[PDB]
DNA sequence: CATGCTTTTTTTTTTCATGTGCCGGTCTCACACGTGCCTGGAGACTAGTAAGCGCTTCTAGTGGCGGTTAAAACGCGGTAGACAGCGCGTACGTGCGTTTAAGCGGTGCTAGAGCTGTCTACGACCAATTGAGCGGCCTCGGCACCGGGATGCGTTTTTTTTTTCCAGCGGTAC
DNA sequence: CGCTGGAAAAAAAAAACGCATCCCGGTGCCGAGGCCGCTCAATTGGTCGTAGACAGCTCTAGCACCGCTTAAACGCACGTACGCGCTGTCTACCGCGTTTTAACCGCCACTAGAAGCGCTTACTAGTCTCCAGGCACGTGTGAGACCGGCACATGAAAAAAAAAAGCATGCTCGA
């Protein structure tokens, strides 16, 4: 019932331990045990990075389009 | 043709009905509220009686009439046959 | 059981209320005729404690 | 940090809003299932059910306990209360002809 | 039987009541419910039975159940009357 | 009047609930069906006034 | 009792928070529709009756009449009950943080519901035979109905234990 | 105000008046009870077709089991509103007396219409034969159900501000 995606995702790497680079498993894991969750919700998170990267707000640090490590604008 | 015999239902004999069921203290408003149900109850069961008389092509409401009437309304009644 | 009530009411003869005081009184014969009038029947003595005058 | 709390009573008619606009049965499949088979095996043992006549029957129960709290509930309110009570149950039952 | 009747939980009660327009309810009210509940089963349970008997049947069928209902004046639709 | 219903609900398939809305409503359906359980069919929306603020 | 003053009190607005309602985009199940086949509804007969209909018997339903007298009705006065109001004590509601098991999807086995074919007891149908029990007459005794009288229960009057409501001294705060 | 005594009213006694009910025996009527004679239903005994008992066969559905996760239940802490019990007001109802009414009873006369019975044929049961409408099973696609994210209405709290609720004045009758 805490939507936001985006919030979701901000939260998660934001309580993450100070990194220039955060990998999506390690944010889909987070995400998943401190909020009520699905199960399309691994599948969202997915899709969730891929407008925060878009938007220019989320700049991946290393790798590619789903698997690689995200870090903040500014 | 004669009107409003329901008035003929007179206030002390509500008051008799009400004592038969245990009442002690009755309200003014009570005896009109009474009439009305009276009626209503009246109306629902002849009105049934007199269709089964209707059926039989009778000019003549019988007892047994009544009787499978109030069966139907869920009162039935023991001591008028069937 | 109207027979009873009938010798309780110093009558040879069951008549009406005989057979409902009965019938009213044995919790299974009530149920079963739940729905049932019993013409010249009379309803069984019962007062609610409340609307008994004070001591 | 301040808490938000809702007074006593905003809830509950919420609640009655929520499960009057809605049909799903209110109490849990299974643990009716049981009672059923329980209460069943008072009058013959080893005895199966069709998972439809298991459901009829919460249908039923659910259908009348339903409407037995509706009648409650305005006995409750004809004596000045908005908290139904176990005599007004016993008031809307002894009216119904249920119980004597 | 653990008494499944406690399987009838007080929040569901207060959903059934709730459903019912019911705004609060005294605590006495909980059990006195499972009491009412477990009477209807019984009488319902014990008509269906009975017709599943007279069928020499081993298995209680949903119209066991619905022939049951009309018996006791509470016909249900949608089970097959 | 299901279907009525069920138009008000922007439904195409009348249901349960629809069946039960319309009988209850009209005065005559629901003293016909006045001892009758509708599977699945709720209750009429209805809060007695003593009991809002 | 009009000014003015401070104080609190209720009345207006601000301010959050919620929830809940609405709307886009996506994914499944169940409606819907067809196929193909099987049986139950249709047809066109013959047979047997129920029931319409018209006339006949007589029951009991209606309607009027007039003489009590039981019951209704109107009115008065006075309690005792309904009802609002106010205050006190806690049981109920909300929410949060912790515990549980219902639920879901899935798998495997067989109890038993259901279906078929076959045989024979059982129940219907029918024609003779007859006593049960029906309607109809007649006869006691239960009971209903009275009234008189004894007892039981409410009410009032008087008494009496019982609460209460002023005063007073003391005696201590302005 | 507290603590002790005084007469002043106040539930809690008793003793007196009265009304209603119960209980007793006596008397007079109505219906229960029984009997008789007549009628129709049951009985009997038989003949003939079929309902359903049963055994065997099929295969549906009900059950048992497993391994999850999540939604739901549970329990505890906190405090608001509700129950309800006490106190007090006002008057609606109860009870009872005189005045009114029309129900009740009993009897009478007249006639619908209930109930009955027999004549007759339209009307339904009923049969074998025929066939299509509607059944079980298969297939498809589109509602609608679920989501996650966003403007919507409705609640509960804090704040700000008009609205009514109590201590401190100068002025002019009237004693
Ligand atoms: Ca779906
Ligand atoms: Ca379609
Ligand atoms: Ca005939
Ligand atoms: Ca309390
Ligand atoms: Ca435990
Ligand atoms: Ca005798
Ligand atoms: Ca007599
Ligand atoms: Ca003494
Ligand atoms: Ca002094
Ligand atoms: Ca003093
Ligand atoms: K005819
Ligand atoms: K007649
Ligand atoms: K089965």
């Amino acid at each position: 019932d805490h939507p936001k995606y985006s919030d979701m995702i901000v939260a998660a790497i934001q309580a993450e331990k100070n990194r220039a680079g955060s990998s999506r498993q390690s944010i889909q894991k987070y995400i998943k045990s401190h909020y009520k969750v699905g199960e399309n919700a691994d599948s969202q998170i997915k899709l969730s990075i891929k407008r925060l990267v878009t938007t220019g707000v989320l700049k991946q640090t290393k790798g590619v389009g789903a698997s690689g490590s995200f870090r903040l604008a500014k | 043709v004669l009107r409003d015999n329901i008035q003929g239902i007179t206030k002390p004999a509500i008051r008799r009905l009400a004592r038969r069921g245990g009442v002690k203290r009755i309200s003014g408003l009570i005896y009109e509220e009474t009439r009305g149900v009276l009626k209503v109850f009246l109306e629902n069961v002849i009105r049934d009686a007199v269709t089964y008389t209707e059926h039989a092509k009778r000019k003549t409401v019988t007892a047994m009439d009544v009787v499978y009437a109030l069966k139907r309304q869920g009162r039935t009644l023991y001591g008028f046959g069937g | 059981l109207a027979g009873n009530a009938a010798r309780d009411n110093k009558k040879t003869r069951i008549i009406p209320r005989h057979l409902q005081l009965a019938i009213r009184n044995d919790e299974e014969l009530n149920k079963l005729l739940g729905r049932v009038t019993i013409a010249q029947g009379g309803v069984l003595p019962n007062i609610q404690a409340v609307l008994l005058p004070k001591k | 940090k301040k808490p938000h709390r809702y007074r006593p009573g905003t809830v509950a008619l919420r609640e009655i809003r929520r499960y009057q606009k809605s049909t799903e049965l209110l109490i849990r499949k299974l643990p009716f299932q049981r009672l059923v088979r329980e209460i069943a095996q008072d009058f013959k043992t080893d005895l199966r059910f069709q998972s439809s006549a298991v459901m009829a029957l919460q249908e039923a129960c659910e259908a009348y306990l339903v409407g037995l709290f509706e009648d409650t509930n305005l006995c409750a309110i004809h004596a000045k209360r908005v908290t139904i009570m176990p005599k007004d149950i016993q008031l809307a039952r002894r009216i119904r002809g249920e119980r004597a």
